[PDB]
């Protein structure tokens, strides 16, 4: 479910990157570290018509904390701000036996290039590996159905 | 000589053993219609069985790699 | 990552896209399958002679029994299926933005 934000973070246009940036430098607007900790993220989120308390405002940083310093930067707060702008699970278990071509109860690496060329796309040998080993998360050359729901979440 | 076998047998005769040629026409229709109805829907719970054998294999591979 | 997130999304997008449309076209393949299997099961009617015309609707008459019977047996076999589905499935069971940007710009 993560880089499925990254993307929508990629393809925001340079004018809405521009009033995310302005908002974020009034957010600022007194921060030591210039970056959105406690203080910050407390005044403009019960000034929003809210009270959270804070302990639960830390889980609102850490949920999109890749540095670790307590503090949302603005490329973390880009995540954030497309966390909040998919694929039910029975509806992807049927789509799942679309993929298992001989019916095995899995998808190897062969039933997943078949896919991707069917796609009319033109796939690299990059798009492949990188695919293969984001949806199989132990290295078993397959994806069980349990991995290929996590790999597709929120997939349109 | 079987008494649940000539009572069976008779449902025809009370059913049909009796009348008209003019409604043994539009009840012979009839007849057809219940099996090719009854054939409609064994076809589809056919289908939904092979669906349900690939839907079991796959629990038990995964009721199997996740332990 | 050797590739964008973005494009990575937009492969997982057209994956999905065409399994769909690889199941629309499995119903459509079982649409045609069963009206096959229905017309050799089912062979429509036709004409009669009014004494031996009789003898069909008798036909007729027992062959609903049995088909009856035959599309329970396959309907308890679907039942108990679904009695098993459950009974795995439980066992491995076990195992804001835009108010914001209003509000400050
Ligand atoms: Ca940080
Ligand atoms: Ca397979
Ligand atoms: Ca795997």
């Amino acid at each position: 479910m993560d880089d499925i934000y990254k993307a929508a973070v990629e393809q925001l246009t340079e004018e809405q990157k521009n009033e995310f940036k302005a908002a974020f430098d009034i957010f600022v607007l007194g921060a030591e570290d210039g970056s959105i900790s406690t203080k910050e993220l407390g005044k403009v989120m019960r000034m929003l018509g809210q009270n959270p308390t804070p302990e639960e405002l830390q889980e609102m940083i850490d949920e999109v904390d890749e540095d670790g310093s307590g503090t949302v930067d603005f490329d973390e707060f880009l995540v954030m701000m497309v966390r909040s702008m998919g694929k039910s699970e029975e509806e992807l278990s049927d789509l799942f036996r679309m993929f298992d071509k001989n019916a095995d109860g899995y998808i190897d690496l062969e039933e997943l290039k078949i896919m991707l060329q069917a796609t009319g796309e033109t796939i690299t040998e990059d798009d492949i590996e990188e695919l293969m080993k984001d949806g199989d998360k132990n290295n078993d050359g397959r994806i069980d159905y349990d991995e290929f729901l996590e790999f597709m979440k929120g997939v349109e | 000589r079987e008494k649940k076998k000539i009572l069976a047998e008779r449902r025809k005769v009370l059913a049909i053993d009796h009348l008209n040629e003019d409604q043994l026409r539009e009840k012979a229709k009839e007849l057809w219609q219940s099996i090719y109805n009854l054939e409609a829907e064994k076809f589809d719970l056919q289908e939904k069985f092979k669906q349900q054998k690939y839907e079991i294999n796959v629990l038990r591979n995964r009721i199997n790699d996740n332990q | 990552s050797k590739i964008s997130a973005s494009r990575k999304l937009q492969l997982k997008t057209l994956l999905l896209q065409i399994a769909k449309q690889e199941l629309e076209r499995e119903a459509e393949e079982r649409r045609g399958e069963k009206g096959r299997a229905l017309s050799t099961r089912a062979q429509p009617l036709e004409l009669l002679g009014f004494a031996e015309l009789q003898d069909l609707a008798r036909q007729l008459h027992a062959r609903v029994d049995k088909v009856d019977e035959e599309r329970y047996d396959i309907e308890a076999k679907v039942t108990k299926n679904i009695t098993e589905i459950a009974d795995l499935t439980q066992k491995i069971f076990d195992l804001s933005a835009d108010a914001m940007m209003q509000a400050l710009l």
